[PDB]
């Protein structure tokens, strides 16, 4: 929140969303035999471009 | 078959750890999850640990069927 | 259906930017068609 | 492993942030909370002398 | 080859150590929150019944 | 006697303004919405910090 101070304020209550899937699915392999979403390319290529291009 | 799935969540949740019916999970029932482990598990107070450490042991064990079928490895016999 | 009203007032605000998955729609499709097309010829 | 074909996995991850976006919408804050701090005493303040112009 | 069973569960061990810990902070945190409740319904009360 | 009443309505909207806080918790614990009538909530983007 700290270093934005706009009026684009809105669009970072998504971000601690964002940020608590991948710091779940991420610490949830860990375990003897489980299985993570995020190690297949395909939803990070789904996760960059939707939003990369909804900043320019 | 919605109804029967939605009120196991609901049940257990409550029982397992916490909600006249928000201080019944201040005493909680983690001294009932308490007796599965040795007894270490201590710090379950207010960062409860049998609370969530039994959905990970179930998603564990789940996992273990699918993966049953590929590292077979068994001869005709048993381990030691 | 009351996963909607609680987030309306949140999707026409910035979907308007952020509902631009035909790009990511359109990268998936040919992606799929690159994989046939490479087990088409084997 | 190098996997393939990807028509799998990205169209239920879009299925995730209806949920993702249901459960951290609800949470109170202490930031929030304290901006309603202060909204409760200028109004009486000025009703204090809302009697004081009603006598003089 | 699951010796790495163990040692993901022998690591989870030494966390419930300063998990003892965890919960003075879980006991301490909101606190200061309920307090900053408390705050409240003190200072509206206290600052009208004298100006009545 | 205008003053006298002008000042009891005064001492009667302050006599209705601490029943009130009264009527909010009845617990520690006792509700999300209860406390919802002093401490305040708004429409969208009022709270910057």
């Amino acid at each position: 929140m700290a270093i934005h101070n706009q009026k684009g304020q809105t669009w970072s209550l998504m971000l601690m969303s964002l940020i608590m899937f991948i710091g779940s699915t991420n610490i949830l392999g860990l375990l003897p035999h489980s299985f993570t979403p995020t190690t297949q390319l395909s939803m990070n290529l789904g996760m960059a471009i939707p939003l990369w291009s909804a900043t320019v | 078959a919605s109804v029967v799935p939605l009120k196991d969540r609901r049940l257990l949740e409550v029982k397992l750890g916490e909600l006249d019916f928000t201080p019944s999970g201040i005493a909680g029932a983690f001294q009932r999850g308490y007796y599965r482990y040795y007894n270490k598990y201590v710090n379950v107070k207010k960062g409860s640990v049998a609370g969530l450490s039994m959905v990970l042991a179930a998603y564990v064990v789940f996992n273990y069927c699918r993966s049953y079928k590929e590292l077979k490895h068994e001869r005709l016999r048993k381990y030691h | 259906q009351f996963q909607f009203t609680g987030i309306k007032k949140y999707f026409n605000s910035y979907t308007l930017t952020g509902r631009m998955n035909c790009v990511l729609a359109t990268y998936g499709g040919i992606a799929l068609l690159v994989l046939y097309f490479k087990l088409r010829s084997k | 492993d190098t996997s393939t074909w990807f028509i799998t996995i990205t169209s239920m991850i879009m299925t995730l942030f209806i949920l993702f976006q249901l459960k951290i919408s609800n949470y109170s804050y202490p930031a929030s909370p304290e901006s309603i701090e202060l909204k409760t005493q200028k109004h009486s303040t000025p009703w204090e002398m809302k009697w004081t112009k009603i006598y003089l | 080859e699951t010796f790495s069973a163990i040692s993901t569960i022998g690591v989870l061990v030494y966390i419930v150590k300063k998990y003892g810990a965890s919960i003075g902070a879980f006991a301490d945190k909101l606190n200061e929150q309920k307090i900053a409740q408390l705050e409240e319904v003190k200072q509206a009360s206290i600052k009208q019944i004298q100006d009545a | 006697a205008e003053f006298l009443s002008l000042s009891k309505a005064r001492i009667e909207a302050y006599e209705k303004e601490l029943e009130k806080m009264k009527n909010i918790i009845p617990f520690d614990q006792m509700t999300i919405e209860d406390l919802n009538e002093v401490f305040p909530e708004t429409k969208l983007d009022k709270k910057k910090y």
